This record gives structure tokens, C-alpha cells and sequence, in this order.
């Protein structure tokens, strides 16, 4: 009987917001200002050498 | 300090009570992995003894 | 008069008592249809809401409820008093006599 | 489809590396997080919190995907007196009560039986 | 038959009535346990054999030895018919039966949704270490929903650390030898001022 | 309590100990005649 | 010597008292009132005759408690204390 | 039995250094194929205590790895040699990996036996992914109490002599010269019956020890010499609060001095919190400390352990790219840029994976 | 693992763990009539009714952009009542709070509400993003089982099903088939699950099963890095 089992149609989509995005998000927080900010400085600039330049 | 307090202030003597987005995140943001389990357990328990 | 259901625009249609028994048939439809009521056989005209799983919060969902098949507009001090099925079904009857002699809504 | 060795773990946690001199000097700082994209995995604040509502909305809805689940629901929501869906056993007083209601009807069952082999025929 | 096969439903028996705590359930529980020693009491009286020649040929009365062996005989044929129980139990089992058996079912699917959860988390956490060499931003995403709760104190103004947790043990960790030692009240914002004032018979408001 | 206070001043039970489980003298012995029976 | 008593016109089996008077020295009659001791007596043989009717065939014909019947005696005994409605409060 | 599997042997003195070869016990893994882990015990102490700390579903250790628990030579079964360098007893573990073939292995200690895994790491790097030290450090520990002891019970160890004490003589021994409720326990374990009832003796070689321990010189397992040189790989160290044998005050700089790779602490270096107590040596004894060791053992196992120094974990294998020295290969028409380091299986040599893989991937193509 | 070894961590001016009234030195006073002209005071007993029309309005504007998806409706309520019994389940003692935690709480949540009635409350837009991946991911079960296929879900429960008999075959000994041991038995094929996401199953060998992966890899010519430099 389990095997027989079906699944119903889900709903298409949920409400899309006209103005919030993933890279102008709408309301503030440290966490975005933080991502601006390590693209900015860059990654951890890793030295494949056994010593250091200075 | 929310960071920290959100993931070190709980204590077994007391009850800590879900928030909006742990319903939210429980409910309608659970993976393939998660569906799996509880319907393993209840085919297995609930089902199949 | 339009809502959507289920992502369709459906349009909302809305009830005229004025009965007893439709009355007392609709509240039960209405506490059996929420998620939260427990016991859905076990609720009858003088079942304590609190006895079900229901709280203050779930009085209002319920009121709510009322005025979206119902169209009435009910105030915020007239919730908090609705605990038991007897009191929507009383509730319901006091609005349907204030507007059949008052000839107007009661105060929102 | 093709699943592997269930003994076998994944490659991943076989595969080695080790050291020689000269050794890099460089000590990693930070985890790299070029693209923030952490999709698939559930978040982590859902950790130790306790029984609430959210398990018996969410075993409905895992239930109702059955067609045992759908009957335990709706029994369950319309045929059982209890203030919550937060079910909670510390007493086994509704376990036994269900069970020497029934066990207990099985009985006479033999002594029905021996009606009728014993009212058959008369030994004399 | 008669060793060992009572064996397993004695520890049934044992833990159920461990669980019971109210006295209302220690009483079910002893009811329970009659009906299991009733069903399981052994009967061994070593059925005689019965020589009806031997009492044939001593002394009876002409055909009343015989009338009893042909008779016994035949009640002897009769026995219980295990088929018909055996599937009547096994199809359907009672009403009450019912009751709990949706009603511990539903409840196991609670916690095992519990237990699902702790699993899951555990198995989650395998990918997170070294919480101390994450970035600030990759953390966050770990902890899906900390930067949405972190917007909202920002959008509500609620920029004073610590307000809306019960527990703000990085205040009491900051405070631990501060002049007047105290903590943020719980939900105090930084724009609400209570400050009432009167005008009495005395001077500033005395 | 006098007496013993002043009074006070094998492989099974060693294997046991780096288990760090409690074991009663009752245990030990039906292990022992476990072995040689 | 509440268990000692005894009723006129009412002599017991060897094997029966054997039961009730182990139950008296290991203590387990400490655990009901005295007053209960006595009725406690003919519906624990009773339990037994019907329920443990094994046991009293090996302590009749072997004449001696095993060991297996020890266990399985203690056992019952503050098992049926605990299911007949007596006066537990000592 | 089965998860249980120790190599049966009798020990051999030996005059050549080289001609050495360890014994001990084997704890198979869950699954079939994982990387070995080859531990070494604290001196004088025996690897049977060490047992239900790997083989507890709790801890569940060998899901992860299968375990040798090694013993050094003249300590346990394993064969007798005056000498204590800690290079040769480095390539006596290189032989037994050729001997079992074995071609890399996870290395772990506990207090001296840390050194003696640390060092191999130091002498043979390329065939070790990781060490894993417990209460200890690449230190000279000569002047401190706690070694100061057994240094001093092992010389109480000479004093006695099987032949002519009586067993009771022994135990009489024991109790007063040993006031430390552990070490009595050890040494006592540690003493055997050879067949025949011949005469009791100890385990381990007792005269050859207490020479090295006894002199106090740069060869005494103490001491740690710069000759040892430098570690180039992973390297974790747990040891407790209050430890006698690690301070937290200064006994983590040797960890940096030694280990090239170690970030410090809270990253590589742990501490568990803990009251003072001379027991707290013997992590495995008490579930609080033991619950933390093996948490921690299994996340170096699992995410730290054989992975390239400049990845921060298992995590970035195969999407982390290291830069690249220029001139650093041989092919002229080569574009250098960054790369992501290979990591090889763990017991590549002595199988056929790669042979194998090699086919089936043409099948593909 | 680690505990907080300080005994006064919870101890302030006010008592112990006392976050409703810290200790200030313009300490709240009576008032008594006889004696008081004039007042200026802000307090009232409208708390009540604030709360519970807040409830209504929060509740009835969210549902204005969730499309008559019952499921969410019901998920939203179960939030926003745990946004709302706050401070009748909190350590805090709100009915001892300095001013009154009444109106503290009504007037923190009218702020909440204010932003809901613009639609740009952070849960809102976090209920949204939650959902339409939700949604996506069941319609992609949806539109392969109407194919006749099968889900990657259904893959694996079939898959568990049949290794529990395969070690309940050989588990005559004992006959508790704990919890435990199915749990450890789903989570192994997880991980190899898991693993497989990254590094899909060509052959046989299974998802990651192949040590080739793991040899010196570069990044494609058309994909170099442009974050920094490579050497
Ligand atoms: C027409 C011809 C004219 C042009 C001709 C062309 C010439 C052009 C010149 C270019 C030269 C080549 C450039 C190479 C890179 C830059 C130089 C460098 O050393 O980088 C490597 C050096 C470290 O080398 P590394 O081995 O790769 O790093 C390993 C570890 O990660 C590092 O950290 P660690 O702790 O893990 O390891 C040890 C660490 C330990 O030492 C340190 O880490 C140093 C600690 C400094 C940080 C402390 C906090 C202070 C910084 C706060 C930030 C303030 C500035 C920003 C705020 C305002 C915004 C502008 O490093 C050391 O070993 C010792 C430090 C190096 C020796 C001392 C050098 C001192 C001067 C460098 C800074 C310049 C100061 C301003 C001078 C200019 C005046 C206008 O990087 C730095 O530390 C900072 C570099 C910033 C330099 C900016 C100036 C560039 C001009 C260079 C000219 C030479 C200096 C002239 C000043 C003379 C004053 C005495
Ligand atoms: C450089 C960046 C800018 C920095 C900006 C300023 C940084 C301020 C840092 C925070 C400290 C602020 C000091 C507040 C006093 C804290 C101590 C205290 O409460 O007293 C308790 C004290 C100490 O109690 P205690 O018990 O906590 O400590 C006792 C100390 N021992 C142990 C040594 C005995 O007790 C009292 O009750 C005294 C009450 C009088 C306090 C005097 C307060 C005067 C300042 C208030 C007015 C300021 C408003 C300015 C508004 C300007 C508007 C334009």
C-alpha cells in the first residue's frame, strides 16, 4: 500500500521581493559589510616559500 | 555578542525556546538528508516495527 | 473580495447566519479547521478552548477567522474574552441583534 | 544506481598526505570563502533545543507523505483527549488500561470451547 | 513447552510495571498481571491411562465397560481448534487497542523527529572547525539565521548588546570587575526614557 | 568498627579494573568456575 | 507468632507451610500489617495453588528448595505482597 | 577475537641496533580499508590499559582509523637493545611499517611515548601523516618532580632480585618504596612468570632503562636533543590544566620550537580542564579527560590529520589552490600558477589502487 | 569541555543574574496624594490591549505576501508566537522589570510591526528566500516523478530499507535493532552521499571512489584565480 503513495503538485513560487538582492541587500547588518570588505583586502595572501620576504 | 551568546548562553538547567527563523529554518529549510531520516525511522518503527 | 489560495486568486465569499444552529455549527467548523485545536471530536458547545490546546494568541487567530467569513470587525477588547465556544456562539448573536436594532455595526 | 561499497568510506577521508623539509613557513590565518555559497546544509543553531510545537507540526507533515501516517493523524487529532500535541509518557496508566481491556475479552474463549466438545455427548 | 517459555514475558511484564509511577497505573498494572499468570498457569496432574480390560475382566456390568470405553473414546477426539483463534486475534485486536496504538505511535514520531534533529546536527557539524579561524561572514552562514536576527536589532534600533537575550553571559563576562557591575535590562532600548517628574508641597519634589 | 579500623592499619579482577566497571565478589566468582567448568 | 497461629479443624500441608514459613524468617511479612498477616497467609497458598502448582510438586516429591525454586519463591513473595490489596505501612 | 589482535613473540636481545623488531597489539577497523594509526604507550606502562579507549562505541576511534598499539624496544614483547636514540628507535618503527606493509601511518604518544611518536614524525616525515601527543612536549624533562619519580622507582626496581625474594617480599616492596597508586599498579602488571616457572622477572629490560634514566645525560628519554631537528607536519597536542609533566607557563614553546606547522594554542594545542591530581597523567582512567581526548582525536584524525600544511583542513582538498614556485618543475613549457597539492592513499605502495583506477578511467574514455 | 570557573560571572549590584532591575541610584519612589500637586508621567494601562491588537496586525499583514500557502501560514504563526511569549517563558522576571515590562515589550513590538506593514522586516525577506528554495526543491521531485522517475530521496530510503535486513539477516543472537545502529547505518550512506554531491559516481567504484580526484589538480585556462596572484 506504501508503494502506492503519490506526491501533490506544490505551489510555483513564494512572494519575490522587488527590492532586496543578494548583492544589494535591502536592510543592514556587519555580516555584508564584511563580505564588502574582505573582497576588498582580498583573501589571506598565502607565501608558498620556507622563508619569509623581509 | 550576539554571536557568542546565541551559541554559548544555553544551559541544561533551563529551556532554551526555538526563535522565528529556527521554526522557520526547521520547518521549511530542512535538506534531502533530513527528510530521509524521519521517514526511515517512522518506516522502519512506525511501520515496520 | 478576491484572496489567493494555495498561489490562485479565488474570490471570498461571506456568511449570513442569523440562526442558532448554523451558529453553533460554524464555530465548531471554525476551532475543529485550526491546526493547533486538539480533541476535534471531543469539542462541543461548552468545551473550554484552554482544554484544547488553545491559548490567548489562538483566541485571536480565531477572531480573525470570524471576521474574514463573517465580515465583521471585531475590536480588540472584545477578544480576549472569548475562551469557550459558548462565548463566539453568544458573541455572533450580540452583533446580529445590535445591527437589527441599531442599524450599524458595534464600536471597533 | 550505483552506490560503492557500504564498508568503504569516501575517498576523501583514505587519501594522505605528508611532510618534508623544506617546510612553507606560512601559517594559515583564516578558511578561504570566495563564494558565499553554503547550500544543502541545515544551520547549526538548530543544536539543543527543546521539545516545542515544531516536532508534531513537522511529524504530521512527514506522516501525511504515508498512507499509515495519514490515518495515525487524523485518529489522532480527532480521537484522543489530550490538552497538547506535545505528547508526553511518564506513566503507563493509558498503556494498561488498553491492555486488560483486551486481553481480559479473550477470556471464556476456552471454556466456550469446552461447551461444546463437553454438551456433544454424555459419558455415563 | 513447560521450561523456559514463560521466561520472556516475565521481563515484559517487569519493565512495564517499573514504568508505573501513579498509583492508578500500579493498580492496571497488577490487574494486567493476574490475566498473564491466569493465561500462563501450567496444569501437570499426569493424565492417567485408562485399561478397560482390566476392569472389564475383574468386575462390571455387561456392557457398561464397554459403553464407557466407546463413549470416553469418542470426547477424547474432541479437541481445540488453535486455527480459527489463532487468525481472529492476529486480523483485528480490540477498540482500545486502537487508541494507543495511533496515539504512542504519533508520540514516537515526536521524538523521533527529536531525535532526528540532534542527529543531523551532530552530522553537520562534522564540516565546522576551528571556529576561531572562520571569517566573520562564513560563521554567520553556518549559523543560518543569525544575520537575519542580527538585521533586525539593527532595523529596530536595538544597538545597545545583549538587550533581547535572557542570558547575556558577554555582559557578564565584560562586567566581571566593572564599577557598578550591572547588565543591560532585557528589551531596553536606547530611545525609551521613563523619567516621570512631580511638583509637591516641598522643594524638588520632596 | 574498632577491630576493622584497626586491622586495616586474580586475573579476571585486573582485565575488569581497565574497564573501570565495578565488580562484585559474586561476578568474579562465576566467571572463575565459568573457566574451569 | 502471628503466623504460627493456627485455626481449630484446619491442618495444612507440609509442603504449604514451608512456603508460608519462609516467607516469615527471610522478613518479607515485616512489610504488611500483623493484622493482615493471617488472611495474607490463605490467599498466598491460594495464589500459589493455582498459579505455581510446579512448584509444589518438586518440593513434594524431591522434598528439598532448590535453588531454583529459592529464586523464584523470593521473588513472588514481595511481587505478591505488592499485588493484594494489604496495609504496606508496617 | 577478532577487532582484538595481538602478534605473539618472545623477546630477543639483540647486538646490532637495526636488528630490532617491535611487537604489539592490533585493533582492526570498522571498515575495510582506512589509514593504520601506530601509538606508543607511556614507559613501563602497558598497552592493554589503553584497549577500551580505543574500543569504545562512545568514542568510536577505529571508525576512523585501524590501531597498532606499538611497544618500544625493551618495554613489552618487543626486543631488547641497550640503546634509547631516539633515531633508531625511529627507523625500528620504519621496519615494522616495511614489515607489515604499511607506507604511511598516523603516529600517537602518551608523556614519553609523545617523544618517541614526535620523533619519528622528525626523522621520517614523508611516511607520517600526523602525531598526536598526550601530556607531553618536546622538552627536556630530567629536572622535572614527575619524572624525577619514576626515575627514582625504576632504580628501587634493581634493588630486588626474583631469584631469592619471595613473592611477598615483593609486594612488601612495592607498597613502601612506590607511594603513587598508578605506577604500583603498572610495574606490578608488568611482572611475568617465564615458562616453567624458571623465575619472575619484568617485562620490560630494567637494567638497560635505569642506565638511561640513572645517568641523566643527553641520551636519557627525559632529555630532548637538537639533534632530533624539526617536525614538518601535523602535529596536535592535548595535556591537562594540571599537569605535572606539561606546564602550561612555558612547556608550550618547545611545541613551537619543534613543530613547524603548529598554530598554538586553541588551534594545535589543548588543554582540559581539570583539578589538581597527580592521576590526571592517565587520561584514560577518568571519563572527563578521556571524553575530551578522544573528541579531540577524532577531529585531527578526521579533518587535520594528512593534509597539506598550507590547506586548513580536509574541507579544502580539491578547491583550495596553493601558489606555486617559480622554477620548481622540470618541464620548460610549463605555465606556472597556483595548484591544489596531491594527496595519495594512504597504503599506495604495497596495493594496486592506482594501477586499477587507471584502467577503469580509459573505460570511461 | 570548557566551564566557566568563576563563581561571581552571574553576580551583580542587584543580585544574582538580575537583568530586569540593575541597580541605579534614582531608584523608583512613591507618590502619595495629599502631597502631590502635578505629575508628568507616561504610563497607562493600555498595555493589554496593544498586545493583542499587535498580534493581529503583525499576523494579518505577513499573510498579505504568502500567497494562501497554508503551510506557511501555519509555519508563521508557530513563529510568531515564539516572537510573543517572550516574557511570559524567560528567565527574566518582566513583571519586576525597572519601568514596566509591559509597555516596554508592546512598544518594542509596534516597532517590529512597522517595519512589517512596509514588507521590509528581515524575517519577512528571510521567510521568502527560505521558501522559494523550498518550493524549487519540491517541484524538482514533483517534475521528476511525474516522468516516472525516481527522487534521490526515495534512492536512498529504498537503499536503507534493504541494508536493514541485510544486518537484521545476521543479528540472530540478540534481536534489538536499536535506534543506535540504524542511525550510524544511515548516516555512513550519508556521508558517502554527501561526498558523492561533489564527486559524482562514474563507475562502480561508487560516488568518490576514484583516488585520481585527489592527484595535483589546476584550475582550468578559462577559470584562473582572480582574487591574487598564483607565483
Ligand atoms: C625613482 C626610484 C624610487 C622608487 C624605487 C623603487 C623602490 C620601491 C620600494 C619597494 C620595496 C619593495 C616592496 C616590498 C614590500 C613592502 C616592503 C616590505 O617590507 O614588505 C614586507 C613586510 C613583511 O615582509 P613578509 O616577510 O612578506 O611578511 C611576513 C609576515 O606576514 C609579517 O608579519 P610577521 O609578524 O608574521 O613576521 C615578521 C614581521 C615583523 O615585523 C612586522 O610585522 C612589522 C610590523 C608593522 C605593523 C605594526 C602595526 C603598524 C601598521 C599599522 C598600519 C599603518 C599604516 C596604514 C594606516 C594609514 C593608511 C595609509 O616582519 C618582519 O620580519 C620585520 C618587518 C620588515 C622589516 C622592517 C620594515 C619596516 C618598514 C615597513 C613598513 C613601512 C613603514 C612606512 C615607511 C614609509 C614612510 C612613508 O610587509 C610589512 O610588514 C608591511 C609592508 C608595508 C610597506 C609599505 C611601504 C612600501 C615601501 C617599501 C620601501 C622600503 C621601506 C622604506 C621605509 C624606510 C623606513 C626605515
Ligand atoms: C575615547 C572614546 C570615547 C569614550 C566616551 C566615554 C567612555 C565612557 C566609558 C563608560 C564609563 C562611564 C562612567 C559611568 C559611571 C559608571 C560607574 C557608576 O555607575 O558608579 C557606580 C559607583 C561604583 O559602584 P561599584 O560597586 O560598581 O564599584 C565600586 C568600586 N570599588 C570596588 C572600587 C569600590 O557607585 C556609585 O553609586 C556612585 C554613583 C555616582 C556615579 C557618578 C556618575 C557620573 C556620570 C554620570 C553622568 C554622565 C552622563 C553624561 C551625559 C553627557 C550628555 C552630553
Amino acid at each position: 500500500k506504501e508503494n502506492t503513495g503519490s506526491m501533490k503538485k506544490p505551489m510555483a513560487k513564494a512572494y519575490e521581493h522587488p527590492y532586496n538582492s543578494e548583492h544589494h541587500p535591502l536592510n543592514f547588518s556587519a555580516v555584508k559589510i564584511a563580505e564588502t570588505f574582505h573582497d576588498f583586502i582580498g583573501p589571506e595572501q598565502v607565501s608558498p616559500h620556507y622563508e619569509s620576504f623581509a | 555578542t550576539h554571536f557568542f551568546n546565541r551559541r554559548h548562553s544555553s544551559s541544561q538547567e533551563f529551556i532554551r525556546f526555538r526563535t522565528y527563523t529556527e521554526v522557520l529554518l526547521k520547518i521549511s529549510a530542512y535538506n534531502d538528508f533530513f527528510y530521509v531520516l524521519n521517514n526511515y525511522y517512522y518506516n522502519q518503527k512506525l511501520i515496520l516495527k | 473580495l478576491t484572496q489567493y489560495v494555495e498561489g490562485q486568486i479565488v474570490n471570498r465569499n461571506q456568511l449570513t447566519l442569523k440562526k442558532q444552529e448554523d451558529i453553533e455549527q460554524y464555530v465548531l467548523k471554525l476551532v475543529r479547521g485550526y491546526f493547533r485545536t486538539t480533541n476535534k471530536q471531543g469539542l462541543n458547545i461548552n468545551s473550554v478552548l484552554q482544554d484544547h490546546g488553545l491559548d490567548e494568541f489562538d483566541s485571536i487567530e480565531l477572531a480573525m477567522q470570524v471576521e474574514e467569513d463573517l465580515g465583521y470587525v471585531i475590536s480588540a477588547e472584545t477578544i480576549p474574552v472569548l475562551n469557550k465556544v459558548k462565548h463566539f456562539v453568544n458573541y455572533i448573536n450580540h452583533v446580529e441583534q445590535f445591527k437589527a436594532e441599531n442599524g450599524k455595526a458595534p464600536i471597533a | 544506481l550505483q552506490w560503492g561499497s557500504l564498508a568503504e568510506r569516501p575517498m576523501v577521508d583514505r587519501v594522505m598526505s605528508t611532510s618534508t623539509w623544506p617546510v612553507p613557513y606560512y601559517q594559515r590565518l583564516f578558511k578561504a570563502y570566495p563564494i558565499r555559497e553554503k547550500k544543502d546544509k541545515m544551520s547549526l543553531l538548530l543544536s539543543d533545543i527543546d521539545i516545542d510545537d515544531t516536532n508534531w507540526y513537522q511529524a504530521k507533515d512527514f506522516l501525511r507523505g504515508s498512507f499509515r501516517g495519514r490515518q495515525i493523524v487524523d485518529y489522532v487529532e480527532n480521537n484522543i483527549a489530550s490538552n497538547t500535541y506535545i505528547l508526553i509518557q511518564q506513566d503507563v496508566a493509558n498503556m494498561a488500561k488498553a491492555y486488560v481491556h483486551d486481553i481480559c475479552g479473550y477470556i471464556d474463549v476456552a471454556n466456550k470451547e469446552n461447551v461444546r466438545i463437553l454438551s456433544k455427548g454424555d459419558l455415563i | 513447552q513447560a521450561p523456559g517459555n514463560q521466561d520472556k514475558i516475565l521481563k515484559w511484564i517487569s519493565t512495564l510495571s517499573n514504568k508505573a509511577t501513579t498509583g492508578e497505573s500500579r493498580s492496571y498494572c497488577t490487574q494486567l498481571s493476574s490475566l498473564v499468570s491466569f493465561y500462563n498457569k501450567q496444569h501437570v496432574e499426569q493424565i492417567p491411562t485408562i485399561d478397560f480390560n482390566e476392569w472389564k475382566s475383574v468386575i462390571s456390568t455387561q456392557g457398561l465397560v464397554d459403553k464407557v470405553k466407546e463413549n470416553y473414546e469418542s470426547l477424547i477426539k474432541e479437541q481445540y481448534n488453535t486455527d480459527a483463534i489463532s487468525k481472529q486475534i492476529s486480523s483485528a485486536s480490540s477498540k482500545a487497542l486502537d487508541d494507543i496504538e495511533n496515539e504512542l505511535s504519533f508520540h514516537a514520531a515526536i521524538w523521533l523527529n527529536a531525535y532526528a534533529d540532534y542527529t543531523m546536527f551532530l552530522f553537520e557539524l562534522e564540516e565546522y572547525n576551528d571556529p576561531n579561524d572562520y571569517l566573520m561572514h562564513e560563521n554567520f552562514d553556518f549559523f543560518r539565521g543569525l544575520e537575519t536576527e542580527l538585521e533586525e536589532l539593527t532595523e529596530t534600533h536595538n544597538y545597545i548588546p545583549g538587550a533581547k537575550d535572557d542570558v547575556n553571559l558577554r555582559g557578564y563576562l565584560a562586567t566581571q570587575f566593572a564599577w557598578g557591575k550591572k547588565v543591560i535590562s532585557f528589551y531596553r532600548h536606547p530611545a525609551d526614557d521613563f523619567k516621570c517628574a512631580k511638583a509637591t508641597k516641598n522643594m524638588l519634589g520632596r | 568498627k574498632r577491630l576493622l579500623e584497626k586491622l586495616n592499619t586474580l586475573e579476571v579482577e585486573n582485565i575488569l579494573k581497565r574497564y573501570h566497571i565495578n565488580y562484585t565478589q559474586a561476578l568474579i566468582d562465576e566467571l572463575v568456575d565459568w573457566k574451569t567448568g | 507468632v502471628e503466623m504460627l497461629k493456627q485455626n481449630q479443624y484446619t491442618p495444612m500441608k507440609v509442603e504449604e507451610q514451608v512456603c508460608i514459613i519462609f516467607a516469615g524468617v527471610k522478613g518479607f511479612l515485616d512489610a504488611l500489617v500483623t493484622s493482615e498477616v493471617l488472611k495474607f497467609e490463605k490467599k498466598f497458598l491460594e495464589h500459589v495453588r493455582t498459579n505455581h502448582s510446579a512448584l509444589l510438586k518438586r518440593i513434594r516429591d524431591s522434598g528439598d528448595l532448590s535453588e531454583v525454586d529459592t529464586n523464584e519463591l523470593n521473588t513472588i513473595i514481595p511481587l505478591f505482597i505488592q499485588e493484594g490489596g494489604f496495609k504496606l505501612k508496617a | 577475537s577478532r577487532i582484538i589482535n595481538h602478534l605473539r613473540g618472545d623477546p630477543v636481545y639483540q647486538d646490532n641496533t637495526k636488528d630490532v623488531s617491535l611487537r604489539g597489539t592490533f585493533l582492526r577497523g570498522k571498515y575495510d580499508d582506512l589509514p593504520t594509526m601506530i601509538f606508543f604507550t607511556e614507559a613501563c606502562d602497558l598497552t592493554a590499559n589503553w584497549i577500551p579507549f580505543f574500543t569504545n562505541p562512545q568514542y568510536d576511534i577505529l571508525a576512523h582509523r585501524n590501531v597498532w598499539l606499538l611497544n618500544p624496544r625493551n618495554f613489552g614483547n618487543s626486543d631488547r637493545h641497550p640503546s634509547f636514540d631516539l633515531q633508531e628507535m625511529s627507523d625500528d618503527v620504519m621496519r615494522f611499517m616495511y614489515s607489515q606493509k604499511i607506507s604511511m601511518a598516523t603516529l600517537g604518544g602518551h608523556g614519553i611515548g609523545g617523544k618517541i611518536a614526535l620523533a619519528v614524525g622528525c626523522y621520517h616525515a614523508e611516511r607520517v601523516t600526523g602525531v598526536f601527543s598526550i601530556d607531553s612536549s618536546p622538552m627536556d624533562q630530567r629536572y622535572h618532580e614527575a619524572f624525577k619519580e619514576f626515575k627514582g622507582y625504576v632504580n628501587a626496581l634493581t634493588e630486588i632480585n626474583f631469584k631469592t625474594w619471595s613473592d611477598k617480599d615483593v609486594k612488601v616492596f612495592l607498597k613502601e618504596n612506590i607511594k603513587d597508586p598508578k605506577w604500583r599498579s603498572i610495574f606490578t602488571n608488568n611482572i611475568s612468570k617465564n615458562a616453567k616457572t624458571q623465575s619472575d622477572s619484568f617485562n620490560f629490560e630494567i637494567n638497560y632503562l635505569n642506565h638511561n634514566l640513572n645517568f641523566n645525560k643527553a641520551d636519557s628519554l627525559g632529555n630532548w636533543a637538537v639533534k632530533n631537528g624539526i617536525y614538518t607536519g601535523r602535529a596536535h597536542f592535548i595535556f591537562p590544566e594540571y599537569s605535572r609533566w606539561v606546564h602550561l607557563a612555558t612547556n608550550t614553546l618547545p611545541m613551537h620550537k619543534v613543530c613547524a606547522r603548529v598554530k598554538g594554542f586553541g588551534h594545535d594545542i589543548f588543554y582540559v580542564q581539570g583539578d589538581e591530581n597527580p592521576l590526571n597523567h592517565w587520561v584514560y582512567d577518568f571519563e572527563n579527560y578521556a571524553n575530551v581526548v578522544a573528541s579531540k582525536l577524532n577531529k585531527f584524525l578526521h579533518s587535520y590529520d594528512g593534509v597539506h600544511a598550507l590547506l586548513k583542513d580536509r574541507t579544502e582538498i580539491g578547491n583550495f589552490m596553493i601558489p606555486d614556485r617559480i622554477k620548481s618543475r622540470n618541464d620548460s613549457k610549463h605555465i606556472y600558477g597556483d595548484y591544489s597539492p596531491a594527496h595519495l592513499h594512504h597504503n599506495w605502495r604495497f596495493n594496486h589502487i592506482y594501477e586499477k583506477h587507471d584502467e577503469l578511467d580509459k573505460k570511461l574514455n | 569541555g570548557y566551564k566557566i570557573r568563576n563563581k561571581s560571572i552571574f553576580w551583580t549590584r542587584a543580585g544574582w543574574k538580575n537583568n530586569w532591575h540593575p541597580k541605579n541610584f534614582n531608584a523608583p519612589r512613591p507618590s502619595y496624594g495629599e502631597f502631590t500637586m502635578g505629575i508628568r508621567c507616561r504610563n497607562d494601562h493600555h498595555s493589554f490591549l496593544r498586545y493583542v491588537q499587535t498580534y493581529r496586525n503583525m499576523s494579518r499583514h505577513c499573510k498579505q505576501y504568502f500567497l494562501g500557502d497554508k503551510q506557511l501560514e501555519e509555519t508563521f504563526i508557530l513563529g510568531l508566537r515564539s516572537l510573543f511569549l517572550v516574557p511570559y517563558d524567560s528567565q527574566c522576571l518582566t513583571d519586576q522589570i525597572k519601568h514596566g515590562g509591559e509597555r516596554r515589550f508592546v512598544d518594542q513590538l509596534d516597532r517590529d510591526f512597522e517595519l512589517i506593514s512596509y514588507n521590509t522586516h528581515p524575517y519577512q525577506l528571510f521567510t521568502y528566500t527560505v521558501r522559494n528554495e523550498h518550493l524549487a526543491w519540491k517541484n524538482e521531485q514533483y517534475e521528476k516523478i511525474q516522468k516516472g522517475e525516481k527522487t534521490f530521496e526515495q534512492e536512498l530510503l529504498d537503499y536503507l530499507d534493504e541494508q536493514v535486513l541485510a544486518e537484521k539477516a545476521k543479528l540472530r543472537d540478540g534481536q534489538n535493532f536499536s535506534i543506535e545502529r540504524m542511525t550510524e547505518i544511515a548516516l555512513h550512506v550519508f556521508r558517502k552521499a554527501r561526498a558523492g554531491k561533489v564527486r559524482p559516481a562514474q563507475d562502480v567504484r561508487g560516488p568518490d571512489g576514484n583516488v585520481n580526484d585527489f592527484l595535483e589538480q589546476r584550475r582550468p585556462f578559462e577559470h584562473p584565480n582572480p582574487t591574487g596572484v598564483t607565483h
